[PDB]
């Protein structure tokens, strides 16, 4: 990967989980996975 | 000595034409010997030669006897006592007119233009006196750049002038010396640093060149500068905990910003919270949006077109009454044998009369003349007179239709016709969004407020009722004032329904057809924000809020509503950012009136609380994109400056505020008086005395850091009833504002140019003192200043603005016009943002009035550039044009001074006076100001390259101060107003490790800049995640598209031109849009709007007008050629199918070894349409005449261009309001515009009806009428009137394009679904038009493409890439690159 933060929290220095192309938190991932199936950011299926 | 005199004596009578007017002077010239007499005689001869030659050439009889204008008027017997005394070169007297001719020959372009404008004004001054005398003036001038003439051949004049030249130097040797009049003679009439001038510099360019060296020490060492810096800091940081201010720079808590926004205007906007309350208040704010949401529910209407067409010829109040009987009569033979607004019989002019003032105008206009027999004397005579405008200009069939209605009148019937129809709230249903019908009613209550500037003079029931069409049922307007000013409108339905309001038509063009593009823009936006945390019932609330916001902005457009929604970009970029100026929230607060302009604020705050509320930083990129776009939603308002005078006063104020606090010296003199020297003494002394704790916004540069900058560059360490009276009493300006803005008297217009540079002092070049004048440009937020000066000063300024440009071309940081540098700036900025280092995207404030030419002079006359004779001089020309600029003279515009004088006299005869009004009081107690001259000027945009140079070096120094103190060198950029500073990793880990130190860094970088003339604005930020260099924002990785920035630009600028070019500008702007992310399905709808506009103008849609309205994102890899070819490949679907394999064969056998000249013979343009047939027979297989003859489209500019020499030739020759443009394009394109083979003029109607109705011509449409599906071989009684000559085949115009498209963009353009100098040369390769394309100057297959371009005069395909700049990098959606052909 590239940068080191949630490509979507725009915060949260380091605790996140790896997506296909960006980083996402424990969180972040919950509040997206509770609405849809795609990664609305990288246009791919989110992690589990 | 005398040999040249004898040569002249034998040349005059033996080589010059012998005319009677020349002889009188020739004898005197050849009979004199004294050299001074010889020169004056020769000059007079050379003057009179050109005078008589030009006079005869223009046909104007020459004024040999020096007759005056009054003499010219009296010699014909007319007495005109009193006229300005002028002597025109030539004159033509006719029965009712006068022609006055002025001639002059100038060499230098500048003096030529000056003489041109002077003579034009001199001729135009007496225009009104000529008009009131019973005559008129025909303006004419003769500005010749040569001395050629009939009476003398080229060699004769050349040798004559050379002989007088040599004799002139010979006389100059003797006592015939002339101080500088000799210079005017010899060096004038016979750029790049004219040094030919003398030097009168003394005792003033020593003060000015002394203050630039007193105090500065421009040679300090390379380690005496470090020890200087480290004693400038730590003499700041040790005075920050108690001394000045806490840096203006504070961290951001997003909740803090949002609450501080919410608590703005703690007066009346007081936290109206719930949505339903906000929407219920919105749907009742203005008086209009109270209809736009309301939920309501041809024998005639063509007699009007006729009765109206014959109206523009005449206009009189004695007329327009019997012009209305003809219409009331018809409204008694259609309801009696059986619109009407209740007192109205809609008359000709969009007028609305009352049925009782008519039917009473008669019986006095008739009784003045057997009452029953008294009719049919004006109800038949009028019909005959109106038909008198018969086939004269093609009076069409509407003449016999009315001959039935009109005589069907009587007096037992006309005594009750108006007596028969004697019958003289809707609330705001607020559910109506996600509903087209609430915008699809603005899109028709504007087209009936817009058509409305299109009324005419036309000198209760006098109210210009327009009509609001809509599905079926129609409601009116009612108003009383026309033109383009304001008026109080109305509405009427079936019940009354006086929904009065007050608007201006010019502001209302955007929603004129656009009901499916706005409702899809505001429906794409809410597809970005399917953000989780919002899936609860806030999405519908956001959608309703955003819809109710767009409605408010479109319905109530005004300047405040623009500046407000524009400011919401800084707040969002601060909420996503990481530092922000402390004084931000005073840069967002406007003053709000007109409850619409408050509910806009409430909607904005509600939207920001909703999106940027709790649970944030989970999708923050998408919310940021959403909100920056909603910020740019402010372009939907038009940029058309509300008022004129109240927007000139503002620009003058923005000019004159800092001068109030520095010094100004109203109205200097042409020779700098001692007072000016004293005031410049004082200002130059204050400018360079600014202590190390400055007042933080005042102009000044400190001579202790400035020394460090200059000495670090010299050293090699930094490189590589009441109205009338109250106006006449304010007409006193005539009593106050004068403030004024032997030689060969006759020959002044001749050879000798009166004004020209000579000995130049340090103040001015001896012609003037660099005069100027200011006016406002037009922009979205605030009107920018503009300085415009006469042409000579505009020529001098170019030397400085070019020298500095080239000088900074050696240093590699600036990006203003180095375009290649912008690409590298973008690459570096993107690599930065991708990682997360700071970006101190700053933006400097007051860059206009806080920079002075004195400062560049200081910075130049201290640098130590190289050796002599090329550098030691040269810079002594920039450093003496800058001294000219230092003493410029801007002019207080006349309206502003008039207004200030009026205000002063009103107040004094009868407070809140602003600063720039008290000065007017002081001075108008004495002498009125007219000119202002002060050091701190830097005319905005004048030196916009010198400023860039200085900014570049200062930013290269401050990012060294920071480097030596903190430990890191941050790169930078510049545009001359913006900037960026991409700190590196070491200073970005510090913002999370320690913020209180980066706070000091941003406190100090804004303090040095204070010690120089650079004041950082409160709108800057330093974010670890956005950027904004020249309005190109960035988020992590990709770039914010700014959809609403480009849609709002395509929808404007429908300019009055020929539609085949109006539809080229838009086909450029649409590719501009699709460069960024405007999705294709919106660009199609913009194009459909434009075509609907034209179709409303009643202009036939020929298939070359505007591009396909079915597009793949195929705006990549296609020119304007490919759009049109893909159109004509769908308009005729199966004919195109052979004419696209014939072209394949032609391209196969043209490139290698065939054709290349004989193609032009078969291009056969010499003759008629069987070229397709012969060329199909030449190399192919069966090709009937069906493809050729049948498909044919009507072409309006086939023979001559339609009024208001090929195309590419004109374009190469071109290398040497908006809602009152449309209301004119709909007027010209309906009248006599098309042109015939004999310069005749026709209508589009008389010609577009016969081509489909009055011939065996089949004309049915496919959304665009491809008329005459047959024109069988055009075998016909051809050239009927024009409608057969004027229509050219289609499947040929497809061949020439689908071939030109095949060398230019590839070979695939056929399969089944570079620059100006070159073009001029391969136009030269056929030399017939060169005779016209040359004198205006003061590769593999390119010949084929230019040739095919010259013939097809509508279409681009070469003249495109040399007329509009294309784009290089596209960002396109991925749901448009899958649906491709
Ligand atoms: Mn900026
Ligand atoms: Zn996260
Ligand atoms: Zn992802």
């Amino acid at each position: 990967l590239g940068p080191l933060s949630c490509k979507s929290c725009w915060q949260k220095f380091d605790s996140l989980v790896r997506c296909h192309d960006h980083y996402l938190c424990r969180h972040c991932l919950n509040l997206l996975l509770s609405v849809s199936d795609r990664c609305p950011l990288c246009k791919y299926p989110l992690p589990t | 000595m005398d040999e040249i005199i004898s040569e002249l004596r034998e040349l005059c009578l033996n080589y010059i034409e012998q005319d009677e007017r020349l002889s009188r002077q020739k004898l005197n010239f050849l009979g004199q010997r004294e050299p001074r007499m010889v020169l004056i005689e020769g000059l007079k001869l050379l003057s009179r030669c050109i005078e008589i030659d030009s006079a005869d050439k223009s046909g104007c009889t020459h004024n040999h006897d020096d007759k005056s204008v009054e003499t010219i008027l009296v010699e014909s017997g007319i007495v005109c006592p009193g006229l300005p005394l002028i002597i025109p070169d030539g004159y033509k007297l006719i029965d009712n007119s006068l022609i006055l001719l002025e001639c002059f020959v100038r060499s230098t372009p500048a003096s030529f233009e000056k003489k041109f404008i002077e003579d034009t004004n001199k001729l135009a001054c007496i225009r009104e006196d000529l008009a009131v005398a019973g005559v008129t003036l025909v303006p004419i001038v003769d500005g010749r750049c040569d001395y050629d003439n009939s009476f003398m051949p080229e060699w004769a004049n050349f040798k004559f002038r050379d002989l007088l030249f040599k004799l002139l130097e010979y006389s100059n040797q003797n006592e015939k010396v002339f101080e500088e009049s000799e210079y005017f003679r010899l060096c004038e009439s016979l750029m790049d640093s004219m040094k030919i001038l003398k030097d009168a510099r003394s005792t003033h360019n020593d003060e000015i060149m002394r203050m630039c060296h007193e105090g500065i020490n421009p040679n300090m060492s390379c380690d005496d500068v470090v020890f200087g810096i480290n004693s400038l800091f730590s003499r700041f940081r040790r005075d920050l905990e108690s001394g000045k201010l806490k840096r203006n720079f504070q961290k951001v808590n997003p909740e803090g910003l949002i609450k501080e926004f919410s608590e703005l205007y703690e007066n009346l906007a007081d936290s109206d919270d719930i949505l339903t309350l906000s929407r219920e208040a919105v749907e009742s704010c203005p008086l209009m949006r109270f209809i736009t949401a309301e939920t309501h529910g041809t024998e005639y209407e063509r007699l009007l077109s006729m009765l109206n067409k014959v109206k523009s010829l005449k206009l009189l109040n004695t007329r327009r009454r019997q012009l209305l009987n003809l219409d009331v009569l018809c409204l008694s033979s259609l309801i009696k044998q059986s619109c009407y607004s209740s007192v109205n019989d809609r008359l000709v002019s969009f007028h609305s009369t009352k049925e009782e003032f008519i039917r009473l105008l008669r019986n006095r206009k008739k009784s003045k003349v057997r009452a029953s027999i008294s009719e049919f004397i004006a109800k038949i005579q009028k019909c005959l007179l109106v038909v008198g405008l018969s086939f004269e200009h093609y009076g069409l069939s509407e003449h016999l239709e009315q001959e039935c209605h009109i005589p069907f009148t009587e007096f037992e019937n006309f005594m009750k016709i108006g007596a028969h129809p004697i019958m003289y709230y809707n609330f705001q249903p607020s559910t109506e969004q996600l509903k087209n019908i609430q915008s699809l009613r603005r899109l028709s209550s504007v087209c009936l407020a817009l058509t409305n500037s299109m009324k005419t003079s036309s000198v209760c029931k006098e109210v210009f009722c327009q009509v609001i069409k809509l599905d079926s049922e129609e409601y009116h307007l009612l108003y009383q004032k026309t033109g383009e000013s304001s008026r109080c409108y109305s509405i009427q339905g079936p019940d009354g329904h006086l929904i009065s309001f007050y608007a201006d038509p010019k502001r209302f063009f955007l929603p004129i057809f656009s009901d499916e593009v706005l409702y899809n823009m505001i429906d794409i936006m809410i597809s970005w924000i399917r953000s989780c945390p919002d899936l609860k019932d806030c999405l519908t609330d956001i959608e309703v809020a955003l819809r109710t916001l767009l409605l408010l902005m479109l319905t109530n457009p005004t300047k405040r509503n623009q500046k407000q929604v524009q400011s919401v970009r800084y707040l969002v970029m601060a909420i996503v950012s990481d530092f922000s100026s402390t004084s931000l929230m005073d840069k967002l607060r406007e003053d709000l009136i007109t409850p619409a302009e408050k509910v806009v604020y409430k909607l904005l705050r509600f939207l920001i609380k909703t999106i940027f509320g709790t649970g944030e930083k989970v999708l923050l990129s998408a919310k940021f994109k959403f909100m920056l776009n909603v910020s740019y939603l402010c372009h939907l308002i038009t940029k058309e400056t509300p008022d004129r005078l109240t927007d000139q006063i503002k620009c003058f104020e923005k000019f004159f505020e800092p001068k109030s606090q520095f010094g100004f010296f109203v109205n200097p003199k042409e020779a700098i008086t001692p007072e000016e020297e004293c005031v410049f003494y004082e200002q130059m002394k204050r400018f360079t005395s600014k202590e190390i704790d400055c007042q933080h916004t005042t102009p000044g540069v400190n001579l202790e850091a400035f020394s460090l900058m200059v000495s670090s560059f010299n050293n090699g360490t930094l490189i590589f009833y009441e109205y009338k009276v109250s106006k006449l009493v304010s007409r006193l300006v005539i009593g106050s504002k004068g403030e004024e803005t032997m030689s060969a008297a006759l020959k002044n217009l001749c050879f000798y140019s009166e004004e020209s540079p000579t000995s130049y002092t340090s103040v001015g070049p001896d012609s003037g003192r660099l005069k100027f004048a200011l006016s406002y440009k037009e922009q979205v937020g605030g009107n920018r200043e503009l300085y415009i000066g006469d042409l000579r000063t505009k020529m001098f300024t170019r030397l400085i603005e070019d020298y500095f440009e080239s000088f900074s071309s050696f240093f590699s940081g600036s990006c203003l016009n180095n375009d290649k540098e912008f690409e590298n700036a973008i690459l570096s900025m993107t690599i930065n943002v991708r990682e997360g280092f700071l970006n101190y995207s700053m933006d400097h404030s007051k860059w206009g009035p806080m920079m002075c030419p004195f400062l560049f002079l200081m910075f130049l006359q201290n640098l130590k550039l190289g050796d002599d004779q090329y550098v030691r001089s040269g810079k002594d020309h920039v450093s003496t044009l800058l001294t000219w600029h230092m003493h410029k003279l801007v002019e207080v515009p006349f309206p502003v001074v008039n207004a200030m004088m009026k205000s002063y006299v009103k107040s004094k005869l009868k407070e809140t006076t602003v600063t720039e009004r008290i000065f007017r009081q002081y001075f108008e107690m004495g002498i009125v100001p007219s000119h202002i001259s002060s050091l701190i000027d830097m005319g905005q945009g004048i030196l916009h390259n010198a400023s860039d140079f200085y900014g570049l070096l200062s930013e290269r120094f401050i990012n060294y101060c920071i480097g030596v103190i903190f430990g890191e060198r941050p790169e930078a950029y510049t545009s001359s107003d913006d900037q960026i500073t991409l700190f590196d990793r070491r200073l970005s880990d510090l913002v999370v490790s320690d913020p209180e130190e980066v706070l000091v860094l941003l406190e100090f970088q804004s303090h040095l800049s204070g010690l120089l003339n650079k004041f950082i604005s409160p709108k800057s930020v330093a974010g670890r995640f956005a950027a904004e260099f020249k309005s190109r924002f960035y988020v992590w990785g990709e770039e914010v598209p700014l959809l609403t920035k480009f849609v709002s630009a395509a929808l404007h600028n429908v300019k009055c031109k020929e539609p085949h070019q109006l539809c080229e500008t838009i086909d450029t702007i649409a590719d501009q849009a699709i460069a960024n992310g405007v999705p294709v399905s919106l660009v199609n709808s913009i194009q459909r709007r434009t075509l609907d506009l034209l179709k409303y103008a009643n202009f036939p849609l020929d298939p070359f007008l505007l591009n396909t309205n079915t597009d793949v994102k195929d705006w990549l890899d296609g020119s304007r050629g490919y759009r049109i070819q893909r159109l004509i490949e769908e308009l005729c679907p199966n004919e195109t199918k052979v004419v696209r394999k014939l072209v394949r064969k032609l391209h196969h056998k043209l490139k290698n070894g065939e054709f290349n000249e004989e193609f032009f013979l078969d291009l056969f343009n010499r003759d008629k349409k069987e070229a397709i047939l012969q060329l199909g027979d030449l190399l192919g297989l069966e090709e009937d005449l069906n493809q050729l003859a049948d498909v044919n489209w009507l072409n309006l500019n086939e023979m001559f261009p339609l009024r208001m020499i090929p195309s590419l030739i004109k374009t190469l020759q071109n290398k040497l309001c908006i809602s009152s443009g449309f209301i004119g394009l709909c007027k010209t394109l309906g009248s006599r515009c098309v042109r015939n083979k004999n310069r005749e003029n026709l209508y589009i109607k008389k010609l577009l009806e016969d081509l489909t109705t009055d011939d065996h011509v089949t004309r049915v449409c496919n959304r665009d009428g491809i008329t005459l599906y047959i024109c069988d071989k055009q075998s016909h009684p051809e050239a009927h009137r024009d409608h057969i000559c004027l229509l050219r085949p289609l499947l040929w115009d497809y061949i020439c394009i689908s071939l030109s498209n095949s060398f230019e963009l590839g070979v695939w353009v056929l399969a089944e679904p570079k620059v100006n100098l070159n073009q001029v040369i391969q136009s030269v390769r056929r030399l017939y038009p060169k005779i016209f394309e040359d004198q205006l100057l003061p590769i593999k297959f390119l010949d084929l493409c230019v040739l095919i371009d010259i013939n097809s005069e509508s279409l681009s395909l070469i003249s495109h890439v040399v007329k509009w700049k294309r784009d290089e990098h596209y960002t396109v959606l991925f749901s448009d690159l899958a649906n491709s052909h």
